[PDB]
C-alpha cells in the first residue's frame, strides 16, 4: 500500500521558516490524478489545511496564510517539501501529509495519511521553572508550576503517595502551566504535612515546596 | 469564503444511532464532495465517508453519509456505536476557489458510565502568585463523563477572550474527564476589577461559579 | 497448546505508525498511546506492546 511519512526539524523559534517534507513511499510523486497537500491540527483545535500542488507546479494555498507559505515537489526523490515563513508562537501544531484524489469528476478526499509530526515554536532555549502554592476554599488545593521550557515534566505527589496532573497547553508566550492537583474530604486534612516536587528532566534539577 | 460547521459534542447511549451534521453558510454543500474523516485520539485521521455516499473498504458498515440540498447540510449517520467508534469526526469539503474546507470538529462518544454534573473549583491568584506580579486565575473542572469540555470566561460586567488557555480532556486515575481553565490576567486589572466567572456549560447545563478576592 | 498456559509466543500490538510490506520490528520499546510518554515502567497510555 501507499503510505507517507513527515521529516523535519521538531522545534523550531520565530522570525524563522519552518521547513518540513514529506518522503513518499509505495509511490511516484510524479504521478497524476493527486495532489500532494499539508494538513495543520494545533493542540485542541480542529484540522487546519495549508495547501496542495500538483506535480505540473500548479500550487493551491490556503486565503489565511497564503502570503507565508511555499510548497515544492521533486520527482526524483519523490518528496514534496514545505516551507513557511514568518512563524509565530500560534503556529505550532502538528503537521499531517495527506495525497488527495484528482481522479474522477471533481476534487476529492486526502486518501492516505502521513503520521503527523508535531513541532513547537518557541525563541527560548533554557528556563527554570517556579512553584507556587494554592490555598483551598471536600476541598482541592495544589501547586502551580510555570515558565519551564522542556516537555516532559516530573509531577510527585507527597513523595510518591497518590492523579489527574493537568497537562499543560502551549500558552500565548511560548511555554506550559502545570496546575496538578489533589482532593481532601475535608479543611481538617489539608493542615497535613503535603508535599509538591518537580524534576527539571533536562538539567536534573529538583524543586520543593512545601502546601497546606 | 464557504464555511462549514458542525456541532461540538455528541454523546449517546451505545446500540442507538447518532447523527453528526455540517452546514454550509457561504456557498453550496452540492457543489463539491465533503468527506468524513475518523481521528482517533493519538493517531493520524482515516476516511471513512467519501464522496458523500462512499466508504473505504475495511471501514464497518455503521457507518453512512447524507446530503441534504434543502439545508444545505452534510450530515453522517452511525447506527450501532462501539467502542472504538469514540473518535473524532471531521467534515470536510472544498471550497468554489479549489480551498478545502475542513469542520470544526465533533468528539463522539458512548455512553458507557452514566453522565455526572460537572464540578467548578474556582482558585484566585496566591500570596506567592499575587508577589510574583501574576494572576493565573484557573478552573480546575471535574467529575464530568462525556467529553463535553466547553470554557466560557466571564469578567463583572464584560467578557473575557484574552488569556484563555483551556487544556484538552484529561482523564483522571479514576476513569473520568477533568480539564483545566487557565487565564493569565494583568494585577492591575485583577484590582481594579471586582470579580471574573468561569461559565462551563457541560452538556447544556451552565454551571457557573465565579471568583472574589 | 499447552496446559499451563503459553509464554514464548508474543505479538506486537499499537504501533504508532502502520509498517511497510516485508518489515519485521526486534525493537520491545513500549508504546505512547496518550501524550505523556513513560520512560521506565509502563503506565496508564503508555502500555507495552508484546
Amino acid at each position: 500500500q501507499v503510505q507517507l511519512q513527515e521529516s523535519g526539524p521538531g522545534l523550531v523559534r520565530p522570525s524563522q521558516t519552518l521547513s518540513l517534507t514529506c518522503t513518499v513511499s509505495g509511490g511516484s510523486v510524479r504521478n497524476e490524478y493527486y495532489y500532494w497537500s499539508w494538513i495543520r491540527q494545533p493542540p485542541g483545535q480542529g484540522l487546519e489545511w495549508i495547501g496542495y500542488m500538483h506535480n505540473s507546479g500548479n500550487t493551491y494555498y490556503n486565503p489565511s496564510l497564503k502570503s507565508r507559505v511555499a510548497i515544492s515537489v521533486d520527482m526524483s526523490k519523490n518528496q514534496f517539501s514545505l516551507k513557511l515563513s514568518s512563524v509565530t508562537v500560534a503556529d505550532t501544531a502538528v503537521y499531517y501529509c495527506a495525497r488527495v484524489d484528482v481522479g474522477g469528476t471533481l476534487v476529492s478526499t486526502f486518501d492516505h495519511w502521513g503520521q503527523g509530526i508535531l513541532v513547537t515554536v518557541s525563541s527560548a532555549s533554557t528556563k527554570g521553572p517556579s512553584v507556587f502554592p494554592l490555598a483551598p476554599s471536600t476541598a482541592a488545593l495544589g501547586c502551580l508550576v510555570k515558565d519551564y521550557f522542556p516537555e516532559p515534566v516530573t509531577v510527585s505527589w507527597n513523595s510518591g503517595a497518590l492523579v489527574h496532573t493537568f497537562p499543560a497547553v502551549l500558552q500565548s508566550s511560548g511555554l506550559y502551566s502545570l496546575s496538578s492537583v489533589v482532593t481532601v474530604p475535608s479543611s481538617s486534612l489539608g493542615t497535613q504535612t503535603y508535599i509538591c516536587n518537580v524534576n527539571h528532566k533536562p538539567s536534573n534539577t529538583k524543586v520543593d515546596k512545601r502546601v497546606e | 469564503e464557504f464555511m462549514l460547521t458542525q456541532p461540538h459534542s455528541v454523546s449517546e447511549s451505545p446500540e442507538m444511532t447518532v447523527t453528526i451534521s455540517c452546514t454550509g453558510s457561504s456557498g453550496s454543500i452540492a457543489d463539491n464532495y465533503v468527506q468524513w474523516y475518523q481521528q482517533r485520539p493519538g493517531s493520524a485521521p482515516t476516511t471513512v465517508i467519501y464522496e458523500n455516499y462512499q466508504r473505504p473498504s475495511g471501514v464497518p458498515n455503521r457507518f453512512s453519509g447524507s446530503i441534504d440540498s434543502s439545508s444545505n447540510s452534510a450530515s453522517l449517520t452511525i447506527s450501532g456505536l462501539k467502542t472504538e467508534d469514540e473518535a473524532d469526526y471531521y467534515c470536510q469539503s472544498y471550497d468554489n476557489s479549489n480551498v478545502a474546507v475542513f469542520g470544526g470538529g465533533t468528539q463522539l462518544t458512548v455512553l458507557g458510565q452514566p453522565k455526572a454534573a460537572p464540578s467548578v473549583t474556582l482558585f484566585p491568584p496566591s500570596s506567592e502568585e499575587l508577589q510574583a506580579n501574576k494572576a493565573t486565575l484557573v478552573c480546575l473542572i471535574s467529575d464530568f463523563y462525556p467529553g463535553a469540555v466547553t470554557v466560557a470566561w466571564k469578567a463583572d460586567s464584560s467578557p473575557v477572550k484574552a488569556g484563555v488557555e483551556t487544556t484538552t480532556p484529561s482523564k483522571q486515575s479514576n476513569n473520568k474527564y477533568a480539564a483545566s481553565s487557565y487565564l493569565s490576567l494583568t494585577p492591575e486589572q485583577w484590582k481594579s476589577h471586582r470579580s471574573y466567572s468561569c461559565q462551563v456549560t457541560h452538556e447544556g447545563s451552565t454551571v457557573e461559579k465565579t471568583v472574589a478576592p | 497448546s499447552k496446559p499451563s498456559g503459553n509464554y514464548n509466543y508474543l505479538y506486537r500490538l499499537l504501533r504508532k505508525s502502520k509498517l511497510k510490506p516485508f518489515e519485521r520490528d526486534i525493537s520491545t520499546e513500549i508504546y505512547q498511546a496518550g501524550n505523556k510518554p513513560c520512560n521506565g515502567v509502563a503506565g496508564p497510555n503508555c502500555y507495552s506492546p508484546l
